[PDB]
RNA sequence: UUGGCGGAAAGGCCUUGGGUGCUUGCUGGCGAAUUGCAAUGUCAUUUUGCGUGGGGAUAAAUCAUUUGUAUACGACUUAGA
RNA sequence: GCGUUGGAUUGUUCACCCACUAAUAGGGAACGUGAGCUGGGUUUAGACCGUCGUGAGACAGGUUAGUUUUACCCUACUGAU
RNA sequence: CUAUCUAGCGAAACCACAGCCAAGGGAACGGGCUUGGCAGAAUCAGCGGGGAAAGAAGACCCUGUUGAGCUUGACUCUAGU
RNA sequence: AGAACUGGUACGGACAAGGGGAAUCUGACUGUCUAAUUAAAACAUAGCAUUGCGAUGGUCAGAAAGUGAUGUUGACGCAAU
RNA sequence: GUGAACAGCCUCUAGUUGAUAGAAUAAUGUAGAUAAGGGAAGUCGGCAAAAUAGAUCCGUAACUUCGGGAUAAGGAUUGGC
RNA sequence: GCCCUGAAAAUGGAUGGCGCUCAAGCGUGUUACCUAUACUCUACCGUCAGGGUUGAUAUGAUGCCCUGACGAGUAGGCAGGCGUGGAGGUCAGUGACGAAGCCUAGACCGUAAGGUCGGGUCGAACGGCCUCUAGUGCAGAUCUUGGUGGUAGUAGCAAAUAUUCAAAUGAGAACUUUGAAGACUGAAGUGGGGAAAGGUUCCACGUCAACAGCAGUUGGACGUGGGUUAGUCGAUCCUAAGA
RNA sequence: AGAACUGGCGAUGCGGGAUGAACCGAACGUAGAGUUAAGGUGCCGGAAUACACGCUCAUCAGACACCACAAAAGGUGUUAG
RNA sequence: GUCGAAUUUGGGUAUAGGGGCGAAAGACUAAUCGAACCAUCUAGUAGCUGGUUCCUGCCGAAGUUUCCCUCAGGAUAGCAG
RNA sequence: AUAUUGGCGAGAGACCGAUAGCGAACAAGUACAGUGAUGGAAAGAUGAAAAGAACUUUGAAAAGAGAGUGAAAAAGUACGUGAAAUUGUUGAAAGGGAAGGGCAUUUGAUCAGACAUGG
């Protein structure tokens, strides 16, 4: 009665209920404060988790043991194929909060998206957008005078994107689709950008930057059932314990006389939303490119692909961002990267990062070769070949 | 002779039943109220296809602590399940009323369980071994079962 | 029927040009009873089934199977003409 | 609002030392918390001493050994349809 | 190997009625009463806060003109000697 | 028993199979007991000492007896501590 | 067969293949394992676990009732050909 | 005087709550208004008291009638009644043309204990009134016996290495039989016999209602049969502690 | 904890004091109409957000007997003396 | 733990309840031991705990006095019918 | 002349009426328990009569459905009547952390008491 020792509590009471999420895709709660003087921009991008590797660069770091010296860091790389756009949708401010006013759609929708609509594609008539479409054949009018209204209304702009999974290695053909709030200026030019880029196609490098931090809003790796020990970090009970020891001894005092909300229980773990901060870009590859994981130093033609292919998930033949250290969710699952809402002048945020060398090694084991040509620039000639 | 309450036409239909059945009195409850009042065939059909595990049983009475099942959403319910003995014993019954049926010339193809009806017939009953020397009941709870196909009515 | 305006839940408002029923602004010609001295005497709007005739559209979801970014069971996430 | 510790001797709470530290505050929740543990102390039955008693026996005097049961119900809490 | 889900098989404990809290007062710690907070079917896996949970008409302590095992110059006797 | 040769220095290759040392308390030791909470330092023990008794006896048994144990015995014995 | 062996481990004769079954592999268990660096800081207490272990050849303390203490301790070695 | 300081405790909470600031706060005065099983008037029930009244005058003199007052109740006292088994007497009582009993959000009477009736079910008996008599009325006694629930299709059916393919048989085959494979007990045995004990369990044929905690065509189960051969193996004889 | 007189509770419902054995009011046959008691009349809630004169502003106001507490001490708040 | 004897053990035999047997724990003496099991005396006795069965009407208490191996009980008076 | 919970033969009852009356109305001192002494139950009712359901059909069978017997199967060797707890079906209704109750009325269902006058 008064713990005999005091201790910190275990576990985050703000990250409560520990359930499962209730969409695979995370939810951007939040965007960037818009300055309407700026251009018509993206706030966040859709994207696929491909793996890890690591990196060797220069720290710019005035006034620390490794200033000017080389450290080797980890990175994550996301595939990200450019999105498309397929409608815009217009939020007004109400004393009950944002309200989606309409929303107005593309009049051609490819199937990757159409699919999204079906929960049985395959045996469907297929009929998703096919009387929408009609909108725009009587020359406007329909289509022509919703953009009207969310122009004269609306304090808010958002797009609706999608992703192109099928440039993923993904074997999920149906697409991820998300609202993008719009940030460039003013209503009007927001909603005519968003008209004009129907069925078009938009890019990371659109967005983002070189070590620009951003934020990552994906939904953790999943773990079923977890008992407490490992689901709050409780201590474990003393070997002698009879009825088990990966539990917590006591529940809860006589009073009150209810186990509350705030004491550990078993439940799920894994499977949360959760809105990462403050990763810096380290590179923003391009597809096109074959030097993809190449470098002003190290300058062999190489693409960011390991050896191997990203074990799990294949090859990046898309664009990309490869960012700083990790993000939450695994690979294959569909990531939001949303950029800060803020303006960070951390000095660690302001450092211009240049890359010397990125690891293209297997992950599929303890991998020695860079390059297969180096591999065989090494091994010799094999009992195959020649 | 002397069966439950009814409503049916006796002249449109003939009826079947089954005494101090060794199936649990429970279980075959669950399913007897599962076809209550199908036609005949939809009902025989699917009984069928439950002992295949295509579909399921709803358990909605003795039915706590029972698993989840996906087959049980036909029905609205989370609590199904596959009671063989059941759906076997309550087959056998579908089938004599059907025999029985032609036999009297009713239209095989205008019947549906008009009624079918299982409550409990007298425990038998066995001794299970409890520590400490001690004995415990270890019964029985057969089944009566009865049911009624009839004839559908042209309106 | 002509213009407009209304997004805070606008689902309403203003306006144009006629048509048409009524008009107690005014002057006439009829009608009311016996519902018997009050009871007991205008019927408002919800749904939901059928019925006529007119316009109109011609899908999916679940079970099962399948994936493992998920999972105690359900649930989740994929895939299949 | 946020923290308040690692150890030597003791069943101990307490006490007392060593030591770290921003600080090593005091308390409650059936002297929180035994179907949560442990069972060292305490307080059954075995046994040694010492004091007491003629004796059987007694002793907040010392000592040693001494079975720690059930949840599948309701609610609560955690997660799941 | 269990638990878990399926087929078959299938007990027991316990049960005034039952089952969400805060305060009040109250047999001086309420599931029920009073005043408030509130409150939406049917459910699955876990859990050990509460049901002053369950298990024996309390071993502790006292009372009873209730015992029994044992001891002694208690009272009253007795085999033997 | 010895010697050469040989190996990713391994070879009682599985199996099988003592941890060791310095001490304090306590009982000499092997042995015994609370079947089902105590295996102990408690009981036993060899050893030491005491007691009684020469048979018309010591110790003990039986209601009584032409009754009985020691005793198929005799103090280097029997009985009692 | 291995081996010191009626040990363990594998086999022959003989005898069994009988102990509800299917699908999963959550938590928590019961039983079996492992763990970087530290090494009893854990605890009433090294409880539990770990470490040692066969054989050959060297070597071996205090103390002692001269019997012991003693596998004291501490070392080297061990296959196949 | 009112207000401010003095005024620190443990789940979140209490002028009863909301909330109230020339009050919906404090002091005072003045009116109206709301409301008890109490007060006033009246009906009805009962209790007690006081009277009146069979002179001959249809059916209650312990009765009829007039009048006044009163009504809380544990332990407890008394009175008046309700109901049950059996007994005397009487309705020349009901009844197989349906006794008793049982069922009935059908009906009537009584403040009540209870009484009466209709409908359904039933099938051999049974009431009323005066009286007699008692083994005469249940919610409880951790009451007695029996019967039944929730718990619950739940706990569980996890020790002992391990099973698999195919054929046969059968209404039916994870479980029976044959065949093959994979394995174990590893002679300190899961092998081959016996002592005590059981008593037919042995063997054959048929065979699945129950039992073998799934199953069953299998069985130490069920049914019907069959089977145990001695001068030499034992007992029998002998003596033991003892009896 | 223990006496004194009376009134209660116990044995007793009813109206009030939110709540409650014991306070206030008032004691009880089945009812009708009226009037009250104690207590209330912003709304919960039947009944004047009635009338009148003052007082009070609390970054801890206060709000009705029993009763659910407050003291020594102090204020250039404000009122009257 | 011990494992060649104060060893383990079969059958037979002996000791029987205030009796046995006890390398001694009040141990064991057929799941029974600080006095076995069986039936009867026995419906043992209880100032103590529990229950005590239909309606309505009327009246209606006591916890106080005195004595009591009296203090959880009676007698006695009072209250009541 | 007196006794007589035993024995044999009788006549009776304001007794009990199958949880009552002896423990036993029955293959009751039985079945079962215990080494033993001892302990010791449960268990009566188809119908006047088996007339105990020929026969057909479904089924592996048990049985079901028809048929038949009978005063009755609302008597089928589970068997007279067949209550209650508890249960299946059908029908009506209600259901924001119990249910049930009191006074009052809405609504639905249901049941009443008539009594008689001239053609
Ligand atoms: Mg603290
Ligand atoms: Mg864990
Ligand atoms: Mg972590
Ligand atoms: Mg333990
Ligand atoms: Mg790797
Ligand atoms: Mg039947
Ligand atoms: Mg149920
Ligand atoms: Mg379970
Ligand atoms: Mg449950
Ligand atoms: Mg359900
Ligand atoms: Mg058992
Ligand atoms: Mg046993
Ligand atoms: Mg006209
Ligand atoms: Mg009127
Ligand atoms: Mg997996
Ligand atoms: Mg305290
Ligand atoms: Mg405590
Ligand atoms: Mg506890
Ligand atoms: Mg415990
Ligand atoms: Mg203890
Ligand atoms: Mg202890
Ligand atoms: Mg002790
Ligand atoms: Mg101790
Ligand atoms: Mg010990
Ligand atoms: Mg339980
Ligand atoms: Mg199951
Ligand atoms: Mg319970
Ligand atoms: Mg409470
Ligand atoms: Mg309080
Ligand atoms: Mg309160
Ligand atoms: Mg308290
Ligand atoms: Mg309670
Ligand atoms: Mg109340
Ligand atoms: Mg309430
Ligand atoms: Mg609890
Ligand atoms: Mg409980
Ligand atoms: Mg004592
Ligand atoms: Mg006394
Ligand atoms: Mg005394
Ligand atoms: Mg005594
Ligand atoms: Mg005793
Ligand atoms: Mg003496
Ligand atoms: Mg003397
Ligand atoms: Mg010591
Ligand atoms: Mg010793
Ligand atoms: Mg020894
Ligand atoms: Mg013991
Ligand atoms: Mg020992
Ligand atoms: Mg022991
Ligand atoms: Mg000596
Ligand atoms: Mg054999
Ligand atoms: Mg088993
Ligand atoms: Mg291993
Ligand atoms: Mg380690
Ligand atoms: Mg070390
Ligand atoms: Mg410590
Ligand atoms: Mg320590
Ligand atoms: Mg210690
Ligand atoms: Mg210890
Ligand atoms: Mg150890
Ligand atoms: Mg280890
Ligand atoms: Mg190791
Ligand atoms: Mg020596
Ligand atoms: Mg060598
Ligand atoms: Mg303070
Ligand atoms: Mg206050
Ligand atoms: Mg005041
Ligand atoms: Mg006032
Ligand atoms: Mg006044
Ligand atoms: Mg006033
Ligand atoms: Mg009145
Ligand atoms: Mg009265
Ligand atoms: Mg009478
Ligand atoms: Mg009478
Ligand atoms: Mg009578
Ligand atoms: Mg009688
Ligand atoms: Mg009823
Ligand atoms: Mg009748
Ligand atoms: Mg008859
Ligand atoms: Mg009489
Ligand atoms: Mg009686
Ligand atoms: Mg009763
Ligand atoms: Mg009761
Ligand atoms: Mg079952
Ligand atoms: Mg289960
Ligand atoms: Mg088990
Ligand atoms: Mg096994
Ligand atoms: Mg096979
Ligand atoms: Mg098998
Ligand atoms: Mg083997
Ligand atoms: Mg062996
Ligand atoms: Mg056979
Ligand atoms: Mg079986
Ligand atoms: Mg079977
Ligand atoms: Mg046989
Ligand atoms: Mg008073
Ligand atoms: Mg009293
Ligand atoms: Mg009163
Ligand atoms: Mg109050
Ligand atoms: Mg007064
Ligand atoms: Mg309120
Ligand atoms: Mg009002
Ligand atoms: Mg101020
Ligand atoms: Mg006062
Ligand atoms: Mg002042
Ligand atoms: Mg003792
Ligand atoms: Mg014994
Ligand atoms: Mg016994
Ligand atoms: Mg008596
Ligand atoms: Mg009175
Ligand atoms: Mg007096
Ligand atoms: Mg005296
Ligand atoms: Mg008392
Ligand atoms: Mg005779
Ligand atoms: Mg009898
Ligand atoms: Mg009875
Ligand atoms: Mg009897
Ligand atoms: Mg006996
Ligand atoms: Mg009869
Ligand atoms: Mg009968
Ligand atoms: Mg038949
Ligand atoms: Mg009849
Ligand atoms: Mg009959
Ligand atoms: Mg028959
Ligand atoms: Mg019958
Ligand atoms: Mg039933
Ligand atoms: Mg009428």
């Amino acid at each position: 009665s008064h713990r005999k020792y005091e201790a910190p509590r275990h576990g985050h009471l703000g990250f409560l209920p520990r359930k499962r999420a209730a969409s695979i895709r995370a939810r951007v709660k939040a965007f960037p404060k818009d300055d309407r003087s700026k251009p018509v921009a993206l706030t966040s991008f859709l994207g696929y988790k491909a793996g890890m590797t690591t990196i060797v660069r220069d720290l710019d770091r005035p006034g620390s043991k490794f200033h000017k010296r080389e450290v080797v860091e980890a990175v994550t790389v996301v595939d990200t194929p450019p999105v498309v756009v397929v409608g815009v949708v217009g939020y007004v401010e109400t004393p009950r909060g944002l309200r989606s006013l309409t929303t107005v759609w593309a009049e051609h929708l490819s199937d990757e998206v159409k699919r999204r609509f079906y929960k049985n594609w395959y045996k469907s008539k297929k009929k998703a957008f096919t009387k929408y479409s009609a909108k725009y054949a009587q020359d406007g009018a329909g289509i022509e005078r919703e953009l009207a209204r969310i122009k004269k209304y609306a304090s808010v702009v958002r797009v609706l994107v999608h992703t192109q999974i099928r440039k993923t290695p993904l074997a999920q053909k149906k697409a991820h689709l998300a609202e993008i709030q719009l940030n460039g200026g003013s209503i009007s030019e927001k909603v005519d950008w968003a008209r004009e880029h129907f069925e078009k196609t938009v890019a990371v490098d659109s967005v983002f930057e070189q070590n620009e931090m951003i934020d990552a809003i994906a939904v953790t790796k999943g773990h079923g059932f977890e008992g407490v020990t490992h689901r709050w970090g409780t201590k474990k009970l003393p070997r002698k314990t009879h009825r088990g020891l990966r539990k917590v001894a006591c529940i809860g005092a006589w009073h009150p006389a209810h186990v509350m909300w705030s004491v550990a229980r078993a439940g799920q773990r894994g499977y949360h939303s959760r809105t990462s901060i403050n990763h810096k870009i380290y590179r923003v590859g391009k597809g096109d490119d074959e030097a993809n994981g190449a470098t002003s130093f190290d300058r062999t033609k190489k693409t960011i692909t390991p050896m191997g292919g990203f074990v799990h998930y294949g090859e990046i033949k898309n664009d990309f961002i490869m960012v700083k250290g990790c993000i939450p969710g695994n690979r294959k699952r569909i990531v939001t990267l949303r950029k800060s809402l803020y303006t960070n002048t951390s000095r660690k945020a302001l450092e211009e990062v240049s890359l010397k060398w990125i690891d293209t090694a297997s992950k599929f084991g303890k991998g020695r070769f860079q390059t297969p040509a180096e591999k065989h620039a090494f091994m010799g000639t094999l009992k195959k070949d020649l | 002779a002397r069966y439950g309450a009814t409503s049916t036409n006796p002249a449109k239909s003939a009826s079947a039943r089954g005494s101090y059945l060794r199936v649990s009195f429970k279980n075959t409850r669950e399913t007897a109220q599962a076809i209550n009042g199908w036609e005949l065939t939809k009902a025989q059909k699917y009984l069928e296809q439950v002992l295949d595990h295509q579909r399921a049983i709803p358990f909605r009475r003795f039915n706590s602590s029972i698993g989840r099942t996906a087959q049980g959403k036909e029905f609205g319910v989370t609590k199904a399940r596959w009671p063989a003995k059941s759906v076997k014993f309550v087959q056998g019954l579908l089938q004599n009323a059907a025999a029985n049926a032609e036999a009297k010339g009713l239209d095989a193809t205008k019947l549906y369980v008009s009624h079918i009806q299982v409550n409990q017939a007298p425990k038998q009953r066995r001794r299970t071994y409890r520590a400490h020397g001690r004995i415990n009941k270890y019964e029985s709870s057969p089944s009566h079962i009865e049911l009624v196909v009839t004839e559908k009515e042209e309106a």
